[PDB]
RNA sequence: CCUCCGCAUAAGCCUGCGUCAGAUCACUGAACUGACAAUUAACAGCCCAAUAUCUACAAUCAACCAACAAGUCAUUAUUACCCUCACUGUCAACCCAACACAGGCAUGCUCAUAAGGAAAGGUUAAAAAAAGUAAAAGGAACUCGGCAAAUCUUACCCC
RNA sequence: GCUACCUAAGAACAGCUAAAAGAGCACACCCGUCUAUGUAGCAAAAUAGUGGGAAGAUUUAUAGGUAGAGGCGACAAACCUA
RNA sequence: GCUAAACCUAGCCCCAAACCCACUCCACCUUACUACCACAACCUUAGCCAAACCAUUUACCCAAAUAAAGUAUAGGCGAUA
């Protein structure tokens, strides 16, 4: 006879308490006789770098001078990545409206391991 | 002796007055709609 | 990582990876007497014991042997001035048994005022021979 | 809190009379 | 709690160098201190000050008499005022000043040396020897100490403070020095009982 | 090791720890892509130390040495995440012209209100999905009257707000 | 904060403030004259003159500004006395304590003329927002005041966990149309050969 | 008890504010201005009330037909109910027939 | 509450004045006092 | 001195007599307030590739016998198939009866306990009232009626 | 989620006599004959004692169904949240 | 002398003007707020009440205020419309 409390896996009868969980992402499946099969590949792997000889530390010196905040946009990214290559190739006759893929553009995301839309990677 | 008419169970509570039971019929939909307009914090069990 | 949509897997897929992991850990002093190898942790809900194993041996290079978890229910008994229930949040508790017979014990963390002090000692209290007569006058 | 001034003024004058009864001036 | 606002002090408790009542070292200390007075104000005279110290003393005591705390505040430090007025509330004081015997003179002058930020204090000590009258009455107006209108002699040592840094700082009475060799204060009217140890059943008197 | 859940023993129970300023977004933008990834784990370990330290103070019923450190650390990582997010977002625009990473649609729930429905991933196509087909992404007619009442309600609240604004200005004119 | 919280002299998060304004209380709101953020001209460390109240017609230094109530606190001016440290038995010790003033109750001083003057905001090529006296063509500079944390940046020393300025401000980012994810993988030498299969999104 | 125990703040009425000073000016717009406008064109307020007077029942009838379409669902239900009430009151009740 | 009687205290005192010298509750309780005061007059 | 109760599971409830500090029929305290702790899976929940194809003969110590109401439990052929122990429940004096209610409440083990409990705030020994125990001689004389207590009967009539 | 009835898949019934049974005595259980207490009570129907059944048309846990111009009913105008 | 009493301002009402909000990450129609597998919507309002009963009948928003006009007309030719 309570409506206002949050509904949880603690709360039902036996069957109910089995079915619901907390938020944890499942990492396998079940087979006959309730045997759990784990898939190694479904388990997230921590991609953790080498920290040896690394100068950056978690806090910053106050002695550092202040600079104006300017966020990143597509326009300026194009200007400081693609634009110099394009204009340099515009000077000669190497540039082409077709096959501009040389500059880093891709027609499709289908083949890629890291597909941008829809996103297929974690963080 | 009377008064103990409520013999509680989670299964029965949910299958009778739950969100899914509510949406199942147009009548129930309107029940939810009413509670939303009144500003109830419990829309259903 | 938590509060992100995990990409689906089909057979023969690429190995799922995280690069920056939302999970944050506390290592906590147990309230009950434990084995020397066992260490306690407060853990995000969405974390698994598989995850915590990998987390510790990955980031901290801590070899672990065994991990067991449980979900601690916070009390909803407390009420405010408006007579509304205040929920203490539920958290997950992970016990980790170390390998190679390593032993860990929780460290012993935590081993104008002049004017105030000088006046406090200049109190002079009160002499019952005077019987409450003012003391300021030198007469 | 009742809008009006007359009843309030009357009451103050009543209180003045009571105060005079309690401790008459020299 | 850490916030930018600070508790602002207009006095210091205690005495920089306690004058001891009954030699060239004290005079040179006074000379360097008066120099450290002059550089701040440049209109200070050691000659004329005792009179100012005298009349300030009298008017402070007149304040006590009539219970005017505001004038007293302009006149007496924040260290002194509690000692002045903790007992005096809910009783009447009748203090008067009769003619002085020995003229008031300065005994020593000392200065602080930047113990706190934006705070320089200066303590000067004056010896005063005069006869006064005093009566303290009870809450019901029953004479409880002193006599009505007959003077008795008193020797007192008084310390004066000023804020040297502050432009609105003023010379105020700060404290009294009681000598160890001083005769005891004249006896009170009533008799008292001092209770002995209140013993728990499981105790014996020694 | 397990030891690095705690800071340097020399500064244990020191009441005050001198700590640096939180990283700015600008500073992090100058930093390399790979280097941000490395810095991010440096910030991770630091967070966990401070979180365990929070809890231990709470247990001993003692004040934390420098609690503000935690805030700084958090902010730095917020900043870092934002910086990285920006890079991904920028690149998406240049490559696909999609503003949102996850696909979705404007839909009409049964309560007749317009929602941004986020998609989920499935193995099978939608027409074959029994659970998905159970959902009603449309409003039958009976809902329209409620939509009216809802609107009217919103209007009332708004009207009330406006009035009070005006009234308040009036009294503020008589006093000044 | 609750709606119609009363701003005390205590900072809002303090224990003292919690004692004064608990969650349940609902006092009559204070009527304050709303003045624009640009038009506000009283800063901490400025010298002002007190016009009315006790201790009027005297210079003083601003120590605290509470913008919510249009309040200015002057250190050691407009003072009343309280005892601090009083217990069951002990009487405590007496200190002076400042009372706030409305911004009408003070005005700024001319730095040279040493007299109270009205002030107007001006735009200059040198200074975007500057302050000028109405009667005297004299500019009043912004007073020096320490930061919130009180770091004192002129004399500060790095700790063990503090990044050196040169290391922090070196630009190691070279723009590219790889993601963070692609970059780290290829740099760490971790390689995947299998192709990611296509999923229905709905 | 239920009587105030102090005098309320004195109320000062400015009889010579602009609104009081120019009260009732242009009430003679008609006779003095060639009959270009009726004075009833100085009336501001409800749509159904400008230069018209009636009892409650009549006022309700009028509000129903003039702003009936544009008013809120629950307000209109209240107004339809008012009219039903008043209709019975006036036609079926009272001292005199 | 467009119009509220503000001076009932004075209307009450008019009866109670006469009732002062009586015995029991009717010397102070208005709904009792009035009835006896009428009879008295 | 009492125990027809206990211990466990289920069902229901949701931190609801653990520790520490203040605080208030009974302690100036606790089943009050705040802060801190805790319940670790082997038990239990959470299952199963496809298309055909198979499946007459109870249970009852299943033996003899004996039935009637006719009964809880099975596959094979071919194809496809190689990774592992994840997730959730786990506390308490507890639930439904407005209550710390002589009421309600499923199964297993203990059938009297190895477990769990306390009828009496202190006194005095009036009346009337409730529940007992005993009673000379008599044995229904009581009463609408042997109601009740007893005792632990017989023959009928109406339906 | 009480109660009336049904549906699915369950569970309970000691001891003794019996030609062996909607049998007999009699626990647990289910019901409620008679008396007394209680009557703002322990209780919006209880308690103490005495009784009826207790291998069956028995009792009972879980889930589902039938809805008011109606359901359900070994008909009491019974029951369908005091 | 206790219990008390006293308060002005939160806000709200009716107008006018003007056509409104639908919203970081995650989750949410299965037992909602739960990552992850082969049916379908449109269908005369009735009644109280008035008629001093009741049985035909009994005003209810339809797109310009006023007037035409409670007129023509309808109606157990009556209530009334
Ligand atoms: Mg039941
Ligand atoms: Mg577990
Ligand atoms: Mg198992
Ligand atoms: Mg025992
Ligand atoms: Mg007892
Ligand atoms: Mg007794
Ligand atoms: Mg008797
Ligand atoms: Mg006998
Ligand atoms: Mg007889
Ligand atoms: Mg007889
Ligand atoms: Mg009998
Ligand atoms: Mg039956
Ligand atoms: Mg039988
Ligand atoms: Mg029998
Ligand atoms: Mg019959
Ligand atoms: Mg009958
Ligand atoms: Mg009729
Ligand atoms: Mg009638």
């Amino acid at each position: 006879a309570d409506r206002m409390s949050k509904w949880t896996s603690k709360r039902g009868p036996r069957s109910f308490r089995g079915r619901k969980g907390r938020g944890a992402k499942g990492i396998g499946f079940l087979t006959s006789g309730w045997r759990f099969v784990q898939i190694k590949e479904m388990v997230p792997e921590f991609v953790v770098p080498d920290l040896t000889g690394f100068k950056l530390k978690p806090y910053v010196s106050y002695l550092a001078p202040e600079s104006e905040e300017t966020p990143l946009t597509a326009a300026q990214l194009f200007s400081e990545a693609v634009a110099p290559a394009i204009e340099k190739d515009f000077k000669d006759g190497t540039f082409d409206p077709d096959n501009l893929e040389k500059y880093g553009f891709e027609p499709t995301q289908e083949g890629k391991l890291f597909q941008l839309y829809p996103r297929n990677f974690l963080r | 002796a009377r008064g103990n008419e409520y013999q509680p169970s989670n299964i029965k509570r949910k299958n009778k007055h739950g969100w899914v039971r509510r949406l199942s019929t147009p009548a129930g939909v309107q029940v939810i709609l009413r509670r939303m307009l009144k500003g109830r914090k419990s829309l259903s069990h | 990582a938590r509060n992100v949509v995990y990409p689906l897997y089909r057979l023969g897929g690429p190995q799922l990876r995280v690069f920056r992991t939302n999970f944050f850990i506390q290592l906590v002093r147990p309230g009950v007497a434990q084995p020397e190898d066992t260490v306690q942790f407060r853990i995000p809900m969405e974390m698994t014991r598989v995850d915590l194993r990998n987390y510790l041996e990955g980031i901290y290079n801590v070899p672990v042997a065994a991990v067991r978890t449980r979900v601690q229910h916070g009390s909803n008994k407390r009420r405010d001035h408006r007579n509304v229930r205040i929920k203490k949040p539920d958290y997950k508790v992970a016990y980790v048994q170390l390998a190679h017979g390593q032993t860990f014990t929780f460290p012993d963390l935590f081993p104008l005022y002049s004017m105030l002090e000088e006046e406090r000692q200049q109190r002079q209290s009160s002499d019952p021979r005077r019987g409450g007569v003012p003391s300021w006058f030198g007469l | 809190v009742k809008k009006g001034f007359r009843a309030a003024f009357r009451f103050q004058k009543e209180l003045e009379r009571q105060r005079l009864l309690r401790c008459p001036p020299p | 709690e850490k916030s930018d606002r600070s508790i602002h002090l207009a006095c210091t408790a205690g005495i920089f160098d306690a004058y001891v009542p009954p030699r060239m070292k004290k005079t040179m200390a006074s000379q360097v201190s008066i120099r450290r007075i002059k550089d701040y104000d440049a209109n200070f005279k050691i000659k004329d000050f005792p009179e100012k110290a005298k009349d300030i003393f009298i008017e402070a005591h007149l304040c006590l008499n009539n219970s005017d705390h505001d004038r007293l505040h302009t006149l007496v430090t924040e260290h002194c005022f509690p000692d002045m007025t903790w007992d005096i509330k809910y009783k009447t004081v009748r203090w008067s000043f009769v003619e002085s015997l020995e003229p008031s003179h300065v005994v020593q002058v000392r200065c602080s040396s930047m113990m706190n930020q934006g705070n320089v204090y200066g303590q000067i000590t004056v010896r005063m020897h005069t006869r006064q009258t005093l009566a303290i009455y009870d809450r019901f107006g029953r004479l409880m100490y002193g006599q009505e209108d007959v003077p008795k002699d008193v020797l007192e040592y008084v310390v004066f403070e000023k804020q040297l840094t502050n432009p609105y700082g003023s010379w105020r009475m700060h404290t009294k020095i009681v000598p160890p060799w001083a005769p005891p204060k004249q006896p009170i009217l009533k008799t008292v009982m001092i209770p002995g140890p209140q013993l728990k059943p499981e105790e014996e008197y020694e | 090791g397990l030891e690095e859940f705690f800071d340097d023993p020399k500064n244990w129970g020191q009441e005050k720890v001198k700590s640096g300023a939180a990283w700015t977004c600008q500073q992090l933008r100058n930093k390399s892509n790979e280097d941000l990834h490395k810095l991010w784990y440096v910030l991770l370990k630091e967070r966990n130390m401070l979180l365990t330290l929070e809890q231990e103070a709470k247990r001993q019923r003692l004040p934390m040495p420098s609690p503000e450190r935690l805030d700084k650390v958090v902010d730095s990582m917020d900043a870092l995440d934002k910086v990285v997010q920006e890079r991904e977002d920028a690149l998406r625009l240049l490559q696909t012209g999609q503003e949102r990473a996850r696909p979705g649609a404007w839909r009409r729930d049964i309560f007749g209100r317009i929602i941004w429905h986020k998609f989920k991933q499935w193995v099978i196509p939608w027409h074959l999905n029994k659970r998905y087909n159970r959902k009603r992404f449309f409003a039958l007619p009976y809902v329209d009257h409620f939509l009216r009442l809802e609107r009217e309600k919103r209007a009332r609240i708004k009207a009330r707000k406006e009035n009070l604004e005006r009234k308040k200005a009036k009294i503020l004119l008589k006093k000044f | 904060l609750p709606p119609h919280y009363r701003y005390g002299m205590s900072p809002p998060g303090s224990v003292a403030d919690k004692r004064k304004n608990p969650p349940w209380i609902r006092r009559r709101p204070v009527v304050v004259e709303p003045i624009s953020d640009e038009d506000w001209y009283l800063f901490c460390g400025d010298t002002v003159e007190i016009l009315e109240g006790k201790d009027a017609g005297k210079q003083g230094k601003v120590v605290q500004v509470i913008r919510q109530r249009n309040w200015v606190v002057v250190g050691g001016l407009n003072t009343h006395y309280r005892y601090i440290g009083k217990t069951m038995d002990y009487r405590g010790t007496m200190i002076p304590s400042e009372a706030p003033l409305l911004h009408r109750q003070v005005k700024l001083v001319d730095p040279m003329d040493r007299k109270p003057t009205e002030i107007e905001w001006r735009f200059t090529e040198a200074g975007e927002r500057v302050r000028v006296s109405t009667r005297s063509g004299r500019i009043i500079p912004k007073p020096e005041f320490p930061r919130a944390d009180g770091i004192v940046p002129e004399t500060w020393i790095d700790g063990p966990k503090d990044t050196s300025v040169e290391d922090a401000l070196e630009r190691t980012y070279v723009p590219c149309l790889k993601t963070l994810q692609e970059e780290v993988m290829e740099a760490m030498g971790i390689k995947e050969t299998r192709k990611y299969k296509k999923v229905y999104w709905y | 008890i239920g009587i105030r125990l102090t005098l309320p703040p004195p109320k000062v009425v400015d009889r010579w504010n602009e609104k009081r000073a120019m009260f009732g000016v242009y009430d003679n717009i008609g006779i003095l201005g060639n009959f270009e406008k009726h004075p009833k064109e100085l009336i501001r307020g409800p749509i159904w009330l400008r230069g018209w007077k009636g009892n409650e029942l009549q006022r309700c009838i009028r509000k129903r037909k003039m702003v009936g379409s544009r008013m809120f669902a629950d307000d209109l239900h209240n107004l339809n109910k008012r009219i039903r009430y008043l209709y019975k009151h006036f036609n079926r009740h009272g001292k005199f027939r | 509450l467009r119009n509220r009687v503000t001076d009932r205290y004075f209307r009450i005192q008019e009866v109670l004045k006469h009732a002062r010298h009586f015995r029991g509750r009717k010397n102070r309780c208005y709904r009792l006092a009035v009835r006896t005061v009428i009879r008295a007059f």
